[PDB]
């Protein structure tokens, strides 16, 4: 019909004139769409809001990553008989415990790894540890469902908290408060004054096993994360939950509190991700490790440190959420390739030693290459703009 | 009841919830944006009614096939 | 004319210009709906939220931290 | 106490039983049991009909009892992260 | 007392297996029977409380709720449960086909809104333009067809916007389209097929310097590594 | 062989090393 | 050619030669306290 | 020429629609449902062309604060094809499933 | 009411001055001793 003929400018001037570099590769050269015919009025409008709201994620996902030292097996301590199941390490950061599947609380010095006194008395498996900063005791639990206090100074057990249907997955200590929490698999996380061995708080929200615990001393003070893939926030004071997570896909396995941001990470089956307290907002996703994650521990320098069930250890820069190490851990001389696996680990009270409880009757410690020397310890390499995450 | 009745009623147990006084449990659904106002009020009158030609089918089906032994008695 | 509250409030033109608020089928109870997440954009990390400017990840001082243990 | 149980009732709803060396196995099975039945469901994928809980506790119980007769227990047909789960359970039990 | 022996059985069953979803169902139904009402809704309601992720329950619900004519409860409830489980798309079809063929097609534009508002996959966007193109109505599909092509930056999704411009009819826009399909996947999304469809649209439209112009740019465009079906179509173009 | 007949983006989980 | 006789057979590799020579090998069996 | 395109439909469909998962599932019903509609009665352009003669303010096809689509309340046809439809349906499911 | 649930230890033990309270670790320099203890027990 040759209404208007040679495309031969157009088909130059419409590609070329624009910002020349990339800026999230699907940006739709805003003023070139405004000429067609449609509906302008609304659907614009969202499209230009869509537009921004892609444009400040793409570029929003791209921090520098830092360097962070890369780490390295130190000490390997065997003694235990059976997996390793806690670890806890005393506030004055000389000596740790570990509970087992040998019904036994080992405690170890931690700069030489020698094996001070072993305790007894719990039937079952040890599941969660914690030294009491402000006390001088050392509370258990264990699926054998009793949750015991041990004097440090006699050594001995003194009290008894009772109340537990079932078994007992994870103890944490209210760092203000002569109070503890406890939660396991009777899918309630239970509140325990220290002094009265009185449960004063049943927080019964979730629908399967609580199997991670975190306690503070902000609001939210107990967060719970159970088989549900749900994340509970609650009210100590009252008992109630204030937010509930659903973001997971999978049981969250994993709770830790960042030292020193006032941000928590999470970590399940398929991903790690990290939230801001007062509200509980999401803050992005550590992605890459493909692993059923067991623990999250973050340092003081921004670190954290993800152990995965089949022995995938995967250190990460908390500020960019980049996987700046791969490690794997390899089992000692006896073991099986199945029993490659981790299932508690701990930063120490300095941050420079990395204690791991193995599935393998084995405690492994990391430190940082002493060198470090960026230029001959480079990280994974950091790749930018590939494409928008999915969400 | 063929030749003359007492009305001879059923016999629970002592202990017993009874399952039709109420409703077990009585759950409501939850109010929702659009209104059903007359969905259910307008026809009361079949929440009943539905009940009552349901009751009545199944007793008029119990009849003809307690009588469809003497029809089907040969074949 | 004696209807009284038989259906929830119809959904508001929230003050974001937003045409309409679904949201408030899942603020239905739990005594803490203004903290129920319930859009796309509780997916988005914060740091790309369009409009949001400075998130101070800081602890909240001291006088919360003794508001709070003596509360 | 007499008199309360009197007047009162059992309240035997929502107390606990202590493990008193009679419940250990019965209870140290479930505590397994629910083990693996919680890794189960995390390392199968999503949408993956996650209906397949009994069959690999029975596949558990088996190799179980042939580790404890001295038998290869080798499945044809069992996929790799199963096969490898199992093992690592029946190893902690015969340690035990 | 034969309802009472059924429902003394089926409460029994559900208060000894909790979690056997299968006795619900079954309640639902047996009860549904005969009492249409009130406790169907209380049964289904619970067993939503013992799980509501079981998404077969909810369409069962849902289902037993069109049986029996109640479609403002119907509603009501899908608009539950898709502000429950946003990311399953068994929900959104169900509650978009219902108000297709309820007719209240004002209804089913703002729950497509609702659900474009989580950036569904391609399905939903191309059902959204089916669902309007049903009712002619081409001046906003080509709004949806210009969120789709943000949020979806693909070429397959620019040469459907392309060859909708072209049904609905219209030079300038689908030439334009093109245009701006250019400058918005800029050189390291245009691969050959984009190209070959933007050329055989102009052979269509019987404008040949267009088409042979569009040819040249798009052969000293590329390297030649890759150009065998860019110049096999425009081979058959110079000789056609 | 008889024993050997007899018996962005984002990736799945993995788990461990098989012998048989 | 020698023979290993069953009590003398051992089946997995030493901790140094599987962990290396720079790591800490401890086997603590015994209480010190 | 046009036989065998509507033939190239046949085929290129015939070799699209010969269980994976939910997420397609769902698609797969959905427009398997809709192959079944009808659409276009008489209702919808009678209602398109007499009240937007008299459009004072707003369009009909306005929904950014429109109020009546929350009484949308359908007539007997509507509900009783709705009622029909799944029957037919679930009459499928059991004879498909034996 | 039950013979374990009697009144027992009900004088809570806080740590005193030389057994690590808070203060006395805040005080102290932690990364300075870990590593004199690590390079003490190297050189047995």
């Amino acid at each position: 019909t040759v209404r208007a003929d040679s495309e031969n400018p157009s088909s130059q001037v419409i590609t070329k004139f624009s910002d020349p570099n990339k800026k999230i590769a699907g940006q739709v050269s805003m003023q070139s769409l405004e000429k067609i015919k449609g509906v302008p009025e609304a659907a614009h409008r969202i499209a230009g809001e869509s537009q921004a709201s892609l444009v400040k994620r793409t570029l929003a996902e791209q921090i520098r990553p830092e360097w962070h030292a890369p780490w390295t097996l130190m000490r390997v301590i065997s003694g235990h008989l059976g997996w390793v199941r806690c670890v806890d390490v005393e506030p004055g950061n000389q000596w740790f415990c570990t509970g087992a599947g040998d019904r036994t609380i080992k405690i170890w010095d931690l700069a030489s790894g020698v094996l001070k006194l072993t305790l007894t008395g719990h039937i079952a498996t040890v599941r969660g540890l914690a030294v009491s900063p402000r006390h001088p005791y050392l509370f258990s639990c264990g699926e054998d469902k009793m949750v015991k206090c041990w004097d440090l100074e006699t050594n001995k057990v003194i009290r008894h908290y009772h109340g537990h249907l079932s078994g007992v997955y994870a103890l944490k200590l209210h760092p203000t408060l002569d109070v503890l929490v406890t939660a396991g698999r009777d899918a309630v996380a239970r509140v325990w004054d220290m002094r009265t061995r009185q449960n004063v708080h049943v927080l019964s929200g979730h629908k399967s096993t609580v199997a991670s615990l975190a306690v503070q001393e902000f609001d939210p003070q107990v967060v719970t994360g159970s088989m549900d893939s749900t994340i509970r926030l609650w009210d100590l004071a009252a008992g109630k939950t204030l937010t509930t997570l659903t973001h997971h896909k999978k049981t969250v396995r994993a709770l830790s509190l960042h030292p020193d941001e006032f941000t928590f990470a999470s970590g399940s089956s398929d991903n790690i991700k990290h939230w801001k307290f007062p509200e509980g907002a999401f803050m992005g996703n550590f992605e890459g490790h493909n692993a059923i994650v067991n623990t999250l521990s973050i340092n003081s320098d921004n670190v954290m440190f993800s152990g995965a069930d089949n022995g995938s250890m995967c250190f990460w820069d908390w500020k960019s959420g980049h996987k700046y190490q791969e490690l794997q851990s390899v089992v000692q001389p006896g073991s099986l390739d199945s029993e490659a696996g981790i299932f508690a680990s701990s930063f120490d009270k300095t941050g420079l030693r990395l204690i791991t409880c193995e599935a393998d009757k084995s405690v492994k410690i990391y430190k940082q290459v002493d060198n470090a020397t960026p230029e001959t310890h480079p990280n994974l390499p950091w790749t930018p703009s590939n494409l928008r995450r999915r969400y | 009841k063929a030749a003359g009745i007492n009305i001879k009623l059923f016999r629970r147990k002592k202990n017993e919830m009874d399952y039709n006084a109420s409703i077990p449990f009585e759950k409501k659904p939850a109010i929702g944006f659009y209104d059903t106002s007359e969905e259910d009020r307008q026809n009361f009158r079949e929440k009943r009614e539905a009940d009552q030609k349901i009751i009545e089918n199944g007793i008029r089906n119990n009849e003809m096939e307690s009588e469809g032994r003497k029809f089907g008695h040969f074949e | 004319r004696s209807a009284k509250s038989a259906g929830n409030t119809l959904a508001l033109q929230v003050t974001s210009s937003g045409a309409v608020d679904y949201n408030a089928i899942a603020r239905q109870g739990h005594e803490h709906g203004e903290l129920v997440q319930a859009s796309f954009r509780d997916l988005i990390p914060l740091r790309a939220r369009l409009g949001v400017g400075e998130i101070s990840l800081e602890k909240p001082s001291d006088e919360q931290k003794q508001e709070v243990a003596n509360k | 106490n007499l008199l309360a149980r009197q007047f009162e009732g059992r309240h035997s709803t929502g107390v606990a039983k202590q493990i008193t060396k009679q419940r250990v196995d019965s209870h140290q099975d479930l505590e397994l049991r629910a083990a693996v039945m919680n890794d189960i469901l995390d390392m199968i994928p999503e949408g993956i009909r996650q209906g397949k809980s009994k069959t690999i506790l029975q596949h558990l119980s088996e190799a179980w009892r042939c580790w404890k007769a001295n038998i290869p227990w080798k499945v044809p047909g069992l996929p790799a992260p199963i096969e490898n789960m199992i093992l690592r359970y029946v190893k902690s039990k015969a340690d035990w | 007392e034969f309802q009472g022996r059924k429902r003394k059985e089926f409460e029994d069953a559900i208060r000894r297996n909790r979690l056997a979803m299968g006795h619900w169902m079954r309640y639902g139904q047996w009860e549904l029977d005969q009492k249409e009402f009130a406790r169907a809704r209380s049964v289904f309601e619970r067993a939503l409380d013992v799980d509501s992720t079981y998404i077969p329950l909810w369409l069962k619900y849902i289902e037993c709720e069109m049986k029996n004519r109640n479609i403002n409860h119907a509603r009501n409830l899908f608009d539950r449960a898709v502000t429950q489980l946003p990311r399953v798309d068994k929900l959104w079809y169900k509650y978009v086909y219902m108000e297709e063929m309820l007719g209240n097609i004002t209804g089913c534009r703002q729950v497509f809104e609702r659900w474009l508002k989580w950036e569904p996959d391609e399905n939903c966007w191309m059902s959204y333009i089916r669902m309007e193109r049903r009712y002619h109505e081409n001046e906003r599909a080509r709004g949806i067809y210009e969120r789709f092509v943000v949020v979806h930056p693909e070429v397959t999704n620019w040469l459907r916007w392309a060859r909708f411009e072209e049904e609905c009819g219209n030079a300038a826009n689908v030439r334009q389209v093109y245009l701006a399909a250019i400058d918005a996947l800029g050189q390291e999304f245009l691969n050959e097929r984009f190209f070959i469809a933007f050329a055989k649209f102009e052979i269509r439209q019987k404008e040949y310097e267009r088409a042979r112009t569009i040819f040249k740019y798009a052969i000293d465009f590329m390297p030649r590594s890759k150009s065998m079906e860019l110049y096999k179509e425009y081979t058959h173009f110079e000789k056609q | 062989e008889q024993h050997k007949r007899r018996f962005e983006k984002d990736k799945s989980i993995k788990t461990w090393n098989y012998q048989p | 050619n020698a023979v290993v006789l069953h009590e003398d057979k051992q089946y997995y590799p030493s901790a140094e030669e599987v962990y290396g020579s720079n790591v800490d090998i401890m086997v603590q069996e015994q209480d010190t306290q | 020429i046009e036989e065998s395109e509507k033939w190239d439909q046949r085929l290129r469909k015939k070799k699209q629609t010969i269980f994976s998962d939910y997420h397609s599932q769902a698609s797969k019903d959905y427009n398997r449902g809709i192959r079944d509609l009808k659409p276009d009665y008489e209702k919808y352009d009678k209602d398109k062309k007499e009240e937007k003669s008299k459009s004072r303010s707003v369009a009909l096809y306005d929904e950014a604060e429109r109020l009546d689509w929350v009484s949308n309340k359908p007539d007997k046809e509507h509900v009783e094809r709705l009622v029909e439809s799944i029957k037919k349906q679930d009459q499928r499911r059991l004879k498909n499933t034996k | 009411t039950s013979s374990r649930a009697l009144p027992a230890h009900l004088k809570l033990k806080y740590r005193q001055e030389s057994q690590g309270t808070e203060e006395e670790v805040r005080k102290q320099d932690l990364r300075e001793a870990l590593l004199r203890a690590e390079a003490a027990h190297f050189a047995t």
